[PDB]
């Protein structure tokens, strides 16, 4: 039921947990906002997360951890997100994989969450979450040939965008596609 | 443990 990813991204020290949550919440508010409210693009949020991830400043790491932990723990609610926000979420989730902001257990989990989304009905919101996330990290697929085999085995793989079919099939062979 | 922003956008 409730997932708990605190072993990857520890909970903040109690002393400033309120402020860390509020800061994380603010970044998400901005990634989902529309003008005239303040916004941040997915690329801007990714740039910040890259700086924070292994920052020597505890507060920055704590906000990174809070954002990633909450994002991943939100997966079971993604189907409840409006289409606009779900798409932004997909781009962010795929970008996190693309930029190597998750490794080991969390990378495997991220890949699994994308794969499970792609298995949802063709044309569904979660299918499109999967496609958008996958397009962000497609240049990494050749490093995960068994993952590519699993993608190719999806019952509606033949309906994926052409370029993604190429990246996946060549990725099964640990290769780039013929053009990127 | 959800952040308010996610409670807000979620249609439950």
């Amino acid at each position: 039921q409730q997932t708990d990813l605190s072993q990857v991204w520890p909970e903040a020290n109690q002393h400033f947990s309120k402020e860390i949550d509020d800061e994380a919440n603010s970044y998400f508010q901005r990634i989902y906002n529309h003008p005239p409210h303040p916004t941040m693009s997915v690329d801007e949020v990714l740039e910040m997360l890259q700086r924070f991830k292994d920052s020597t400043i505890k507060r920055e790491r704590e906000v990174f951890n809070c954002m990633l932990r909450n994002l991943f723990e939100e997966y079971r609610f993604f189907p409840q997100y409006p289409d606009k926000e779900l798409h932004i979420t997909a781009c962010l989730f795929g970008g996190i994989i693309e930029k190597g902001l998750v490794t080991y257990m969390a990378l495997g989990l991220a890949l699994r969450y994308v794969l499970e989304a792609l298995r949802k009905p063709f044309g569904s919101k979660m299918y499109y979450f999967g496609i958008a996330a996958l397009d962000r990290f497609k240049n990494r697929l050749k490093d995960y040939p068994q993952y590519c085999q699993h993608l190719a085995s999806i019952s509606h793989f033949m309906q994926f965008p052409h370029h993604l079919q190429e990246y996946i099939e060549y990725g099964q062979q640990s290769r780039d596609p013929p053009v990127k | 443990r959800r952040l308010p922003i996610f409670n807000r956008i979620s249609v439950s």
